[PDB]
């Protein structure tokens, strides 16, 4: 699977996508530059509405455990 | 392997059965999991082509993936011999002949050969080059195993 | 079982078909010259129809990530 | 089997159960599969004759196999004494004597006659052709038990 | 059970009877001669009739692969 | 069992727990059938009188066949005692005592004893001997409790 098909469901924990690109990007071999452009960008793109407009709530500049404890209760 | 011994010398000793038997329950259980690069990485330390050779011929199943790791090792190895041609003139009575890529794979040299190699002073490291084809393959074939 | 009784399933991917290949070609101890002219051969002669005429598509030269890639929704 | 001891000499010691135990489990999960003789190969490395006797006699079930076995290391042993004649005249009081093919299948040479050939200068190495042997005799067997 | 007592059902295959039969000649401990003799002899006689017939063709000098070859489609 | 230290001595060392439960395991598992024999052989490499008596009281289990044997046991000690009759005179001081039957099965020796008699020069090997009884009556149960 690639990991542009790597996608949040509509009843999905966040949490459980998470791992999942994690797992994804962990057999990807690219540059850390371009993998970091993956993470700040397909992560977010491919989240959910309901947390996809949580997660644009909390800016840029955010970390991990912020992002996992903002879309908890969706 | 060829490990250190007491004596504080260089010497052979056989690998392990539990040894043998963990390299085969991860295949058994990870199968093409990533996980399974770092994990051969460790049970290779201080490993001789011939164990090498020993741990992919002693695979169960998976025979597409053993048969494309194979092509990839033969490749890896013809790319060997084209990027380091052989030397000029007649091998010397006081020194031993240069590797081929089919050394490193193991095939053609003897164990006494592959630690005449990597005891030796500058040692060549045969084990490290057939670990990075190795490697290599295990990309390819995690890459094409990805669904 | 002989290495001329191997064939693919009508409904068999391909994949589950070139392991038992290549397990049989394992028990098959002949000149590897031999072994190259069964690779070439009697893999794609007793593939089905369906992936058969997948494979024709890709031409002579081709390698085994390619032809297993090829025949994947097949 | 004979291995080398700290001291820099080689010794006999013997076989480990859970060696044995595991060359009894390879054999109850894959039978006569091809992965079985790697495998064979690992596990006889540095093994007597005796201690490959052994290893077959402590086989159970498959007795069909067994016994094409048995009577494919006669055969075999039959060559080697074919191929090799008797030598000229006595043997010598300063030498030990030269083996037949029953002493190669271990039947007729006792233990510290196996060590006295092996660990001699030259060393004859009497395991490697009764492990031809075995591995010629696994290759009927694996084409045969091929369904 | 004794080794008079060993025999091929008419459904068995021989195959399974072979392995009965060095098994039980495994528990005898008769010189080896004897035991020649038991091999050529008693196998075959209590082997069924259609195998029966097919070793009768085999001939004498005949080895255990090519009886065991001989006997599998029976 | 008395083995082999690295000083290069024969001296006494106890059996391992995990082979008395391999022993154990064996005569859970698969009884009366013939590889027990070789299995044993393996198992009694190096071993006492005292270790074979051990070995046979640890036993549950199958007490018509353990009688059967001990029986045989007694008859063929009972048989050295014949055919060995007590040598000349009185033990001299410089020598050690002529084993009889019971000696052999353990009974009436110590084991600094069975150790003065296996490390002595020359040795005799008592535990061969007993072997043969124990393979012997082995073979009596085997031909018995086939059905």
């Amino acid at each position: 699977t690639s990991i542009l098909d790597i996608r949040q469901g509509p009843k999905e924990p966040f949490r459980d996508y998470v791992d999942r690109f994690y797992k994804t990007l962990r057999a990807e071999q690219a540059s850390q530059e371009v993998k970091n452009w993956m993470t700040e960008t397909l992560l977010v793109q491919n989240a959910n509405p309901d947390c996809k407009t949580i997660l644009k709530a909390l800016g840029p500049g955010a970390t991990l455990e912020e992002m996992m404890t903002a879309c908890q209760g969706v | 392997p060829i490990v250190q011994n007491l004596q504080g010398q260089m010497v052979h000793q056989a690998i392990s059965p539990r040894t043998l038997n963990a390299w085969v329950k991860v295949v058994e259980e990870k199968a093409f999991s990533p996980e399974v690069i770092p994990m051969f990485s460790a049970l290779s330390e201080g490993a001789t082509p011939q164990d090498l050779n020993t741990m992919l011929n002693t695979v169960g199943g998976h025979q597409a993936a053993m048969q494309m790791l194979k092509e990839t090792i033969n490749e890896e190895a013809a790319e060997w011999d084209r990027l380091h041609p052989v030397h000029a003139g007649p091998i010397a009575p006081g020194q031993m002949r240069e590797p081929r890529g089919s050394d490193i794979a193991g095939t053609t040299s003897t164990l006494q050969e592959q630690i005449g190699w990597m005891t030796h002073n500058p040692p060549i490291p045969v084990g490290e080059i057939y670990k990075r084809w190795i490697i290599l393959g295990l990309n390819k074939i995690v890459r094409m195993y990805s669904p």
